[PDB]
C-alpha cells in the first residue's frame, strides 16, 4: 500500500475525500483509510 | 501537576535546581525534568555515557564509564584512528541501551565513521567541553586509580592490556563501595531496571494521549484539537491552549 | 505514512527488523505490519547467571558467540584466530561486563586449553563442559546460532567485513527483535533478571539513646530495628524502644 | 615513646585537650597520661535537630549552637541581638550542614520576620518558646560555663576575645575527646550522619498479625523488625510489636 | 574468621584494594585489617585537603573553600582582603573539620605571617603554588565558575551579596545531586587506637624470639616474626608489656 | 411505624449514650501556660 498512501494523501487535501473514497480508488484496507480521514483536521466537523 | 511535583517545582524557584533533584529524588520521569529545565529560564544546563583517552606505558586505552555508576567499558586500541572508537563505539551501543555520548571535539571523535556509527546505533554525541568539566575530572581520578591498579596488578599479567582488562572488572564488582558498599554492578542493574519501571510509569503518566475535536458554543465552527482533561458521561473537560472548556460530548470528538 | 511509520520503516532499514518493533513499540496495526514484512524481501518470517559459550564459522572467519539461557541475550565478538588464548581473552572480556558464573562448552581443543581454565579460575567462572543439563538450552544454543547466522544474512549487505557486521547482528538481535513473553527484547528481560546490599548498608548504624522524656543524652546505642512509629535500639547490656522523634543513626 | 611524649607535652601546651585524647598521642597505658593534666596549672534523637541559645560574656553577645546528639558546637560573636544577624547565621548553619529542626526560646531575637524567611527559604522548622525536656537547655547552658572557663584560660592567647571564643569551638569540636570511648565531637557527629544516610536506605516481608482474641488475622502489616523475641511492624500510623508466634509471613 | 583472613588476602593477590574494602572480608576490626596493606609489597602506601582562594565581586572580596575529593564548597564574604581576616576564615574553617593541609595562590594576603599563625595553633599545612594532583588544578576554578553561575541566578532574591553567597553556597552543597550517582557534595563528604595500645607488647611463643603481637582472640594469639605471621594457641605462648 | 414502646426503648438507650477538671493551656510559643481553663 506504499505507493497507495502517497498518493491519497494528496487527493485529501485538496477533496477531503471520506475513507470509504480513498480505500476504494487507492486499494487500501479501511484502518489505513480511516488514518487518513483522522490525521486532517480539517475532517474533524461531527459530534458522537 | 502532582503535589509532590508542584513541591518540586517550588524547591526549584527556592533553589535554582530542576534535574539534580526532582529527576533523582522525587522520581520525577526525565521527559518531564527536561521540559521542565526547558521552560526554566534560570535552567541554562541512564542514557549517559562518556569516551575518553589515556596513553599509559606509550600504548593507547581508550575507557568508558557510566557516569551514575561508576561502570567501566575498556579497551586497549591499537591506534587513535578513528575507523577502531567506531567499532568500540558500535560494542557499546549494542551491549546496553546508550543514548548520548560526551566527548571532546577532536578528530578521534569527529571523523566521519564515527558519525556513522551514531547513525546507525542511534546515539547522540558531545563534542568539546562539557558544562560540567568536573565529571571528566572523576573519570580522571577513575583513570589514575586504574593506573595504581594496574601498577599492582602488573605483577600477575604477562601482557598489560590483559592488566587492563582485569582492572575493568575488578572496578565493576569487587570494588564495592559508596552509599552502601555497593558494586559499579549492583549500581547499574537497579538502575536500569528503575528506569523500566519509569517508562512504565511515564506511559501511564501521559495516558491521563487523547486530541479533542469540538463545537464550540454558539459557534457553527468546529475546533481543536484541545487537549482532554477528563470525560464524563455526556461532557468532557477540554484544554485548548491554557483555556478550559467543558463539551458536551454531543459537541466533541475524541481522536 | 505517518511520521512516526516513516521514521519505523527507517529504522528496519537500518536494523533488519519489521514486526518486533513498530506493532508493539510504534502501535502500528497489525494488518500495515502485515504488508510492510510481505513486501519486506529481507523479512522471511534455569540459574540466572549461566551461560553458554561456543565457536562459529563464516565465510573463513571464527566467531566466539557467548548466549544467555535465562533470556538469550547474545554477546558475541569476532575472533583473530581459534587458539585457546583469544578465547580466554574474550571469557576475560565477559566476565567484567555481567557476575558470570558458570558456562558451558563443547569440549573442544581450544577449549580445553589450559590458559581457558586460567581465566576462569582468577576470574571466578565456574566451566561445566559437555551439553547442558536442562532440555531447553540443548537445542537452543544451535537455534540461536541459526538466529544469528540468518540475522548476518541480510546484515552482510552493509558491512564488507564480517568484524562490524557481527557487531549489527548483535544490536539487532539484543535490542531490536522484541518477542518470547510479551514482546520484550532480550536485552530489557535479562535487565530484569539481574535484578546482602541492605545488609551492609546498615551494618554500622549507632543510635544517640534517647527516651520518652525527650533527653539530650545521646547514648552510644547500635541500632537493631527501625519502623512501625518508633526504633528497637540496645542499651548497653539491655533492650529498649525509642520514637523515631528521637534515637538519631549515626554510622560508627 | 620519648617522641609521643612530647608531642601530647606539646598538645598541651597549646589544646590543654582531655587526657582521654592524650593518651593517643603518648601512645602508653593511663598512668603516664594522667601526669600531663596533673602537672598542667590550668588542669589537674534525628540528626537534624539543632539549637540556638545566647551569652553575653564581657558585655558581648555571643550566639552558640550545638548537635544535641554529639556535643558539636557552631558559635560566632554576633555584632548585635537583632534578628536580622541571626537570620544570617541560621543561614549559615542551614547551608553547612542538613539542618531540620531547630530549638530556641519563644524571644522576639528569634521570632522575627527575618528569621522566618530564614527558616522559610532553607527548610527548617523552629520551637518557640520552652521546651519539654529543658534539661537539654541546662546541659547546653553547663557547655557555655565549661566554654567560659575555656574563654577564661585560652585568654592569655588570643588578642581578641572573639577569635578565643572561636579557638573554644574548635578545642570542643576535635581535641576535647571524651565520653563513652573518648570521642571527639567531630568523630561523633561524623558516626550519626553516616548512621542517618545508611538509615536512609533501610527505610520483601509483610506480616497477618494473627489476632487470637478474636479471633481474627490483620491485614497487610508491614516488618519493620523480625527480632528475636517479638516482630515489630506498622499499621499506618500505630506501630505494634506482634507476639512472634502469632505473626504469619507472606513473602513479597 | 580464619577463612575471612584467607579470602582477604587472596583478593589482596589479585586486586590489591583498599584496606577499607579488606575489612569487609576479614569481617575483623581494623587492627588486623591494616596488615595486608602493611606485608604487601606493592602497598604499604588525600581526604583532609582543601584549596582555598579568594574571588572579586562586584567590588566585594569572596574568600572561597573547597574540597578536593567531593567538591564541597564553604564560603563567606569578607570585609577586605587583609591577611588578619583571611586568618579569621580559615580559623573558623579549622572547628567545622579536621582540615590538614591547604593550598593557595602565593598572594601577599595569604603569604601574610598571622596567616602561618593560625595555621599553626590550629595545625594546619601549606602548601603553596599549585595542586600536585592534575585533577584539581582545573577544578579549583571550574568550581569558582560554578558558585559564579549560581550566583548569576540567586543575585535577582539577595540586594547584598553577603546573604546571597550563602544561598548559593546552600544550593551547591545539598540542592545540587550529582557526580557519580547523584549525591550531593555534603552527602559525599579506632583501628589505629588499638595498634597503639597493642603495638608495646612482645610475645615469647614455643622459647623462640620476641614477636610482635598483632591479636589476642579467644582461642589463639596471632603474632608477626621476621616478617612472617603465625597463628599459635593461647596457652602455648606468654604476652608481657615491654 | 414504631410503637411507642419501641422508640421509648431507643430514646432511653440514647439517653445513657449521651450521659458518657481544668486544663492549663501550654502556650509554647512564649512558652508560657494559659490560666484556669475549663
Amino acid at each position: 500500500f506504499l505507493d497507495g498512501i502517497d498518493k491519497a494523501q494528496e487527493e485529501h487535501e485538496k477533496y477531503h475525500s471520506n475513507w470509504r473514497a480513498m480505500a476504494s480508488d487507492f486499494n487500501l484496507p479501511p484502518v489505513v483509510a480511516k488514518e487518513i480521514v483522522a490525521s486532517c483536521d480539517k475532517c474533524q466537523l461531527k459530534g458522537e | 501537576f502532582l503535589d509532590g511535583i508542584d513541591k518540586a517545582q517550588e524547591e526549584h524557584e527556592k533553589y535554582h535546581s530542576n534535574w539534580r533533584a526532582m529527576a533523582s529524588d522525587f522520581n520525577l520521569p526525565p521527559v518531564v525534568a527536561k521540559e521542565i529545565v526547558a521552560s526554566c529560564d534560570k535552567c541554562q544546563l541512564p542514557g549517559i555515557w562518556q569516551l575518553d583517552c589515556t596513553h599509559l606505558e606509550g600504548k593507547v586505552i581508550l575507557v568508558a564509564v557510566h557516569v551514575a555508576s561508576g561502570y567501566i567499558e575498556a579497551e586497549v586500541i591499537p591506534a587513535e584512528t578513528g575507523q577502531e572508537t567506531a567499532y568500540f563505539l558500535l560494542k557499546l551501543a549494542g551491549r546496553w541501551p546508550v543514548k548520548t555520548v560526551h566527548t571532546d571535539n577532536g578528530s578521534n571523535f569527529t571523523s566521519t565513521t564515527v558519525k556513522a556509527a551514531c547513525w546507525w546505533a542511534g546515539i547522540k554525541q558531545e563534542f568539546g567541553i562539557p558544562y560540567n568539566p568536573q565529571s571528566q575530572g572523576v573519570i580522571e581520578s577513575m583513570n589514575k586509580e586504574l593506573k595504581k591498579i594496574i601498577g599492582q596488578v602488573r605483577d600477575q599479567a604477562e601482557h598489560l592490556k590483559t592488566a587492563v582488562q582485569m582492572a575493568v572488572f575488578i572496578h565493576n564488582f569487587k570494588r564495592k563501595g559508596g552509599i552502601g558498599g555497593y558494586s559499579a554492578g549492583e549500581r547499574i542493574v537497579d538502575i536500569i531496571a528503575t528506569d523500566i519501571q519509569t517508562k512504565e510509569l511515564q506511559k501511564q503518566i501521559t495516558k491521563i494521549n487523547f486530541r479533542v475535536y469540538y463545537r464550540d458554543s454558539r459557534d457553527p465552527v468546529w475546533k481543536g484539537p484541545a487537549k482532554l482533561l477528563w470525560k464524563g458521561e455526556g461532557a468532557v473537560v477540554i484544554q485548548d491552549n491554557s483555556d478550559i472548556k467543558v463539551v458536551p460530548r454531543r459537541k466533541a470528538k475524541i481522536i
